[PDB]
């Protein structure tokens, strides 16, 4: 039926129905403006009164104008006539290509996958980057996380993943842009036309791109991850197929959570977040799974305030992933690059049961030299090298050399390291870190092993400086 | 307890006009069979997509080694 | 100080304060009923198209709105130790608020009376008796004379159940 | 029989109506939902939804259930998966609940008590000889994430096997795990290795994970202790392990703060204390005139960056019976189970070790403890006496001792065979390098030889000069075996 | 295979069936006027036991 | 007279009354419960009601269930018909052995022994644990506070000091275990009848016994502590009697404390305690005190969240003590047990004057090199060792032995030491130390100070470590 707007605050609006009263969660309809502005039930307060989240800007609500319930969820289009398509957070096309005719539609709230469904299956999934591999290995239709705070180079490696992964890749992905850089889209597009993921002629196009910036409202970023989420879900249900979900950031969305709670009249948790931050995360988090049916390898980059690992937001998040690679600004600024702490990323698969233990035994071992080199770093920091006993004059020489050898120039930044895109298979990297811890190269300079592919072109480098 | 065992009849005086009346799963209308050819699909995915009326052939692969 | 008149009713716990007050203060003097009456035509002495311009008007405040209700009051069939429940919400700023303040009245003085359960389809039993679900029978007299998981939950479904007979 | 829905939002239904309601007591949902009463106000109840409240509307329909909640018991529920009520979901059909406990029970008094002295085992070297547990104890496992916290808890229950595969009706420990807080993704895949190892079989799995309604979490812990509760007030041994409080804590927060509850430290209510506290008190060890029964609990703790200043972790340290750390740091450095031995304590002590164990590893937990620092004060190369040139020449060895593998425990007897020959120093003499592929030696070695010697101290739980003769050969008889 | 490919039929179809009982006791109660009759009957026997 | 519940949260029930509005404090009972539930009043917010907080949990009160104003605060079993007996917040016997039996009964929440009534004597109570004696004497009948945080030996010292004081003591003794592990209380009862100051036969139990643990409400725990130091009010009181009365823990009153005062209406002060942290335990400690009339030997125990000796909870306690042992975390990981902090505890009675110049100057002179060693520490660790003076490699190797011979085998703690029990007299500890300080054993090595008795048990692992 109808009813009307009585308060507007934000992205938060209360409407009045007399007749009848909309589910929580039943995508509303405003009826007054130029652009369709879905409002969403969140609450009913009583007296015949909801409380909703707008998905869109609300300058020029007033009190009074009316609203038609929807007697659903917000719906948007899934199927494979998305494939190639850029929607936004309710659905509406947004690459100006006409609209997408779908047979079936899905809700972007649902239930998450039973216990039953779940599937222990762990393979590995080899990326070509030397520290994921050696120490940290991703796992196929598993959760990968990508922590890091502004400027360590999430997003980067996140393009370096879809390049060495989704591009030779049976099977459908779907990217979730979620709150961050509007032109990164832009970017992303053109960048998978040209190297024809997406066609814009055909529907040959291999994947789904949804995109809700830093630049809309609360409701909008706080929702469309779950939108991208629909998609992946049925390409996974209704096909029993292979989907890549990635996101960029998933962090933006316990933040629009944040911006909103406030409004919304909860009580402020800690750090001033939402009260609810562990389950509506957890919801959202649990259904991006893979399950007996389809399976899902999702990919999510993870951005941390102020570089605060312990912010709520990276904090709680860390539970619901199988792998975890963090960046640390720490050595990002020592130009190592991608900026993977050694000690702090993990995967639920470094076993050597899964990886077999010369896989096991050399990352432990890398990981090990590491953390006694970092034990010393207070002593050399003080004193300096010299008071370093001989045996330790060593583990640092080599160590430093692991530090360095992990480092890895990627294809894409081809830009700024300026060097040529390596790519390194799990043999070559298992192999060169036996070596460089056997101390086959104690011969060699630091910066040999810096930037490089396998470790060949370590020793081959070594040489073009004598 | 004595004006509830009788209600409990309004349906198998149903149940008995349904598990009888034969000439396919009853007024159907289009939905029923779509839906049983999308299941029908990722039912058909876990296991292969080879003939599952006929015993499989085999072909064999030699040891790697690491 | 002085002790209260609560008749099980009780109602609020925070805001129509006042109501819960005057089944106390009429309890004295047993005019509960020259009150149960006198509200009902004050609120829509204020419904007028002739009050509205100060029933929700923060403009002529606590002077001409008080001693403009010892007209509302003295003139009609008031005039007692009920032109005062007014004369409060006046001064305490509430007269915007007496509409709540009736209703409740009632709803506390139809508990000394009836009863308020109600059928299912239309309208009120009142049962005013000493026993509740006695005459719910032989008022209704007055009415005639006017399993497989899943079909388990399906099947309650119906029987006292969902959108049907309600309407 | 029961009334209105006020409002609804977040979990937390206002209801007017309900006037006979218990506080405490579950109310039930027009949809066919299960609640509770928890605010019990003037006009209204706050009820914390146990499940998705979109089905809720306002104007729906509540009912009283006359109940305080309570959950399935009993042997019908071993080797099952069940949700915080009790509710099957390993797709298995229900379990035969003839029992039926309350969740809401308060802890044993001092009376129904008795001194902890039932070693329980754990088949971790480093648990067993300076931490050891004991039926009726709380001991906690604390520490950063994906450090090894859980791999301690699981070791425990695969240890389990061979008493439960046996006649002795006092070694036996049938398991309860809670898992709050986690991903299904990994409760599955625990699950399963659980059954691979073939322990899955008496070990209730109480499950309330990330997607599980709020009240849910909060319960999830007190159901699965009722459930261990059973099995002590009628005779029997359990192990529950609560993985973790720290999420569960959150969830009880969230509840308490949509309730409208003023927000104390780090936000978490008032009572977030008592929470933990009450919840870990229930496991005790029953005195004989109650059934001699036990409930040894293993809560777990997650810290951040360390800080055991947080609120919660130094709650639950309160609380529990001892606990141990585990760190990140000794991890990487080598030190798998990272433990930190002079950081982690058992109140308990040896009251709850075999004299098997007490005599190779008894005052070995205060010498762990001094050679720490006796290797931390002399780090740098100069001259030491004649007394504290020996404590190091030790020490690096018999850590290398205590490095485990994973999900492969040791019967005590095995322990003890190890421990000897070093704390006797049997290895005072070795290049800590390679004293591992000689215990993974000289262990299949007293195995296959002399099931002898372990039979004795396996079965009177100590080593008599007897004993210790045998030992005192079978030992020298390698190490002249190999080097000299 | 198969022990599935009948397992979602016996089950589907055994939706649709049950789910059939709906739609044909909606209609006995819509209509059937005779079906207004037997509610007033089974009804009034409430309020007489709970007394 | 009687009132209705008028609604309920967690620990915090308010109340209506028709007529008999009850005081603040006053006892009120709650009809219709298969175990008595009392309900403290605790404010009178009007129209007849009052906030209350329960003795215990309120699982299953209804709106509208019936109240009793029982007239008057909570009432216990004071008297001597309690010895042996384990009492708990409301007075009904928890060992299980039908009603205590008296005809004296007092209210637990008292004013304070007045100004005049103070006893200005104090004199030194030997422990004949050797850091405590040493440097930071105990003094017969005064405040003693036992600081501590999670796990560094406060129990276990409490334990050690109710085994030594506690015995050769021909008084009466009230051990008050509020908020600590249930665990622990069954643990002591049943020393306490293998020693037998609890004797279950004859009368000659010389220990009350009040109880309330981790397990109980908030309302509990906000009380039990009130309840034990009424019991052992009354023997000193009375008899004139030398009473012992220990509490574990002192500090689980005002957390107690913290846990409804959320509910209760109040803006939380710093650290988010009750604004009223501060006088909640003065009028409170003001009582657990000795007057001219009698005198009670106090020792509590006090939990530092987190080790924190700021937190307002231990910080606020420190001016309730005449005596302080205060324990160090990083004592106890290095192994010396007791783990107390020989530089941040205190007596008042530390004074040449009460204790003598031998006394003192010996105390003071081992506070001194102690602290002088732990002045060289940051030197010498990181900017090799044998760069100090002679006077300095001195002064470390004497500090060492003084730190370690500091250490005490306690016989409570048999089971986790190693060794057997021990327990020095004054004269032998300040002799003792006198002699490590006189340079007169800078040859016997290190440990043979660790964990021995009497100086001369250490010439013994002198040469049992030698040859
Ligand atoms: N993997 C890399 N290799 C070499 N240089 C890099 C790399 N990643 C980032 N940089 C440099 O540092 C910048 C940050 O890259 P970026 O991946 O965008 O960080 P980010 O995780 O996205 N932080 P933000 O996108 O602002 O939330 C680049 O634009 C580069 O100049
Ligand atoms: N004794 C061991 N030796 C070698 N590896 C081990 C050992 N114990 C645990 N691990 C590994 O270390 C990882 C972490 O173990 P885990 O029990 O999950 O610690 P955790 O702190 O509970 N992780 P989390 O549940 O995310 O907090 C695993 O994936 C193991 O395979
Ligand atoms: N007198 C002691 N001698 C040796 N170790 C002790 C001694 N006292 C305490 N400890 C160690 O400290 C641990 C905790 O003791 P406890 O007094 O219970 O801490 P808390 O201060 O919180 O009550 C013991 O279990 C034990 O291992
Ligand atoms: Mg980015
Ligand atoms: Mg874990
Ligand atoms: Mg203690």
């Amino acid at each position: 039926t109808t009813g009307r707007i009585v308060a507007v605050i934000g992205a938060v609006v209360d409407v009045q129905f007399d007749e009848g009263l909309p589910p929580i969660l039943n995508a509303l309809e405003v009826q007054g403006r130029e652009t369709r502005l879905v409002l969403e039930v969140a609450q009913h307060l009583g007296e015949s009164t909801v409380r909703t989240i707008a998905m869109d800007g609300t300058e020029g609500l007033v009190r009074g104008q009316k609203v038609l319930d929807s007697g659903a969820p917000i719906r948007i289009p899934v199927g494979p006539e998305t494939l190639g398509r850029i929607m936004n957070v309710i659905g509406e096309p947004i690459d100006e290509r006409g609209p997408i005719k779908t047979k079936q539609f899905a809700a972007i709230h649902a239930e998450a996958p039973e216990f039953v469904e779940m599937s222990v299956e762990q393979e590995i999934l080899v990326t070509g980057i030397k520290v994921v591999d050696l120490l940290a290995p991703y796992a196929k239709g598993g959760k990968i996380g990508l922590f890091g705070g502004a400027g360590v180079g999430k997003t980067v490696l996140i393009m370096e993943l879809i390049n060495n992964v989704a591009k030779a890749h049976g099977g459908y992905s779907v990217f979730a842009g979620v709150g961050e850089r509007t032109r990164e889209g832009n970017d992303l597009y053109h960048e998978m036309i040209e190297s024809g993921v997406i066609n814009l002629k055909d529907a040959t196009s291999k994947v789904a791109l949804v995109y809700g910036q830093m630049n809309e409202p609360p409701g909008a970023r706080a929702r469309v991850a779950l939108t991208g989420l629909t998609v992946a879900e049925y390409f996974r249900d209704q096909e029993g197929q292979d989907v890549l979900l990635f996101i960029d950031n998933i962090f933006r969305f316990t933040q629009a959570g944040s911006e909103v709670s406030a409004l919304l009249g909860r009580i402020p948790s800690a750090v001033g977040y939402q009260p609810t931050l562990a389950t509506d995360m957890g919801t959202m988090q649990e259904r991006i799974t893979t399950t007996k049916k389809g399976s899902i390898t999702s990919v999510q980059a993870i951005y941390v305030p102020a570089d605060d690992l312990t912010d709520p937001a990276p904090a709680t998040t860390f539970a619901h992933l199988d792998a975890t690679t963090v960046l640390s600004r720490a050595i990002a600024e020592l130009g190592i690059y991608p900026a993977v702490d050694p000690l702090d990323s993990t995967s639920r698969i470094m076993d050597p049961n899964i990886v077999g233990s010369e896989h096991y035994d050399v990352a432990r071992g890398v990981q090990k030299i590491l953390q006694d080199y970092k034990s010393l770093q207070d002593i050399i920091a003080i004193l300096g090298m010299d008071e370093l006993s001989e045996e330790d004059k060593l583990t640092v020489s080599r160590a430093r050399k692991i530090q360095r050898f992990l480092s890895q120039p990627f294809q894409v930044a081809e830009v700024f390291t300026g060097h040529l895109g390596k790519l390194v298979p799990l043999k070559e990297t298992i192999k060169g870190f036996q070596q460089i811890l056997a101390g086959e190269y104690d011969h060699l300079p630091e910066q040999a092993f810096y930037m490089v592919g396998p470790i060949e072109e370590a020793v081959a480098k070594a040489d073009k400086l004598a | 307890l004595d004006p509830v065992q009788k209600l409990f009849v309004d349906k198998i005086r149903e149940y008995r006009t349904k598990r009888q009346t034969s000439g396919g799963p009853v007024d159907a209308g289009p939905e029923y069979q779509q839906d049983l050819d999308r299941e029908l699909f990722k039912l058909k995915q876990m296991y292969g997509k080879a003939d599952m009326n006929t015993f499989p052939n085999f072909t064999f692969e030699d040891p790697k080694f690491e | 100080f002085a002790k209260l008149v609560r008749p099980p009713v009780q109602i609020y716990g925070i805001e129509g304060r006042y109501a819960t007050a005057l089944y106390s203060a009429a309890s004295k003097q047993n005019k509960l009923e020259q009150v149960e009456k006198e509200l009902l035509r004050v609120g829509q002495i204020l419904k007028e198209p002739k009050m509205a311009a100060s029933l929700l008007n923060p403009y002529v405040k606590r002077s001409v709105k008080v001693k403009s209700l010892s007209d509302m009051t003295a003139k009609e069939k008031f005039s007692p130790l009920t032109s005062n429940l007014i004369n409060l919400l006046a001064e305490n700023g509430r007269l915007t608020n007496t509409p709540a303040v009736i209703s409740a009245f009632s709803t506390m003085m139809s508990v000394h009376r009836g009863e308020v359960p109600c059928t299912v389809t239309t309208a009120s039993a009142l049962d005013e008796t000493t026993l509740t679900e006695l005459k719910t029978v032989l008022k209704s007299f007055l009415s005639k004379g006017q399993k497989y998981v899943d079909m388990s939950a399906k099947t309650k479904i119906q029987k006292l159940s969902r959108a049907m007979r309600e309407i | 029989e029961t009334g209105r829905v006020l409002s609804i939002g977040d979990g937390i239904a206002r209801v007017h109506g309900l006037r006979n309601v218990q506080a405490e007591e579950m109310v039930e949902f027009s949809s066919g939902l299960k609640g509770m009463s928890l605010n019990l106000e003037p006009d209204n109840v706050g009820v914390v939804v146990f499940g998705n409240d979109k089905l809720i509307k306002e104007g729906d329909i509540v009912k009283r259930t006359g109940a305080i909640v309570d959950v399935p018991v009993g042997e019908e529920l071993l080797g099952r998966v069940v949700d915080a009520l009790g509710n099957a979901i390993d797709g298995k059909g229900p379990i035969g609940s003839k029992a039926r406990r309350r969740v809401g029970l308060k802890a044993p008094g001092i009376i129904p008590r008795i001194s902890v002295r039932e070693p329980m085992q754990t088949g971790i070297k480093a648990v067993d000889s300076l931490v050891p547990i004991g039926r009726g104890q709380r001991e906690l496992i604390i520490g950063d994430r994906q450090t090894g916290k859980t791999s301690i808890a699981i070791d425990t229950i695969i240890n389990q096997k061979r008493f439960n595969d046996g006649t002795d009706e006092k070694k036996k420990l049938y398991c309860i795990y809670v898992a709050i807080g986690q991903k299904r993704s990994t409760v599955a895949q625990l699950v399963k290795r659980l059954t691979d190892a073939d322990a899955m079989k008496y070990t209730i799995v109480v499950s309330a994970t990330a997607s599980d309604a709020a009240p849910l979490q909060y319960l999830a812990p007190y159901s699965g202790c009722s459930m261990g509760e059973y099995f002590r007030d009628n005779g029997k041994h359990a192990l529950i392990i609560y993985d973790d409080l720290s999420k569960q804590a959150v969830a009880y927060r969230q509840m308490s703060l949509l309730l409208r509850r003023p927000p104390g430290r780090e936000a978490y209510p008032g009572d977030v204390f008592y929470l933990h506290s009450r919840l870990l008190e229930r496991a005790a060890k029953m005195n004989d005139a109650f059934g001699g029964g036990s409930l040894t609990a293993l809560p777990v703790i997650e810290t951040q960056a360390g800080d055991v200043s947080a609120y919660i972790p130094t709650n639950v340290i309160s609380i529990t019976d001892g606990q141990i750390f585990l760190e990140t740091e000794l991890f990487y450095k080598g030190i798998r189970p990272a433990i930190n031995v002079g950081l982690s304590v058992s109140r308990v002590g040896s009251a709850a070790q075999t004299r098997a164990m007490k005599q190779v590893a008894g005052t070995m937990k205060l010498e762990l403890a001094q050679y720490r620092e006796v290797a931390a004060f002399a780090q740098f190369g100069s001259d030491l006496d004649a007394a504290t040139q020996q404590l190091l020449s030790r020490g690096v060895r018999l850590t290398e001792l205590l490095k485990q593998g994973q999900y492969s425990p040791m019967a005590i007897e095995e322990q003890v065979a190890v421990i000897y020959a070093g704390v006797r120093g049997y290895l005072d003499k070795l290049e800590p390098s390679k004293i591992t592929k000689f215990e993974n030696a000289f262990l299949s070695h007293v195995i296959s030889q002399h099931q002898a010697l372990l039979g004795k101290i396996r079965t009177d739980g100590k080593i008599s000069e007897e004993s210790d003769a045998k030992l005192k050969e079978i030992v020298t008889n390698f190490l002249a075996g190999f080097e000299a | 295979y198969h022990i599935s490919v009948q397992n979602m039929m016996r089950q589907k179809e055994q939706e649709h069936m049950i789910n059939w009982v709906e739609k044909r006791v909606v209609q006995s109660i819509s209509a059937q006027q005779e079906k207004e009759t037997i509610a007033k009957c089974i009804a009034d026997l409430k309020l007489l036991s709970k007394k």
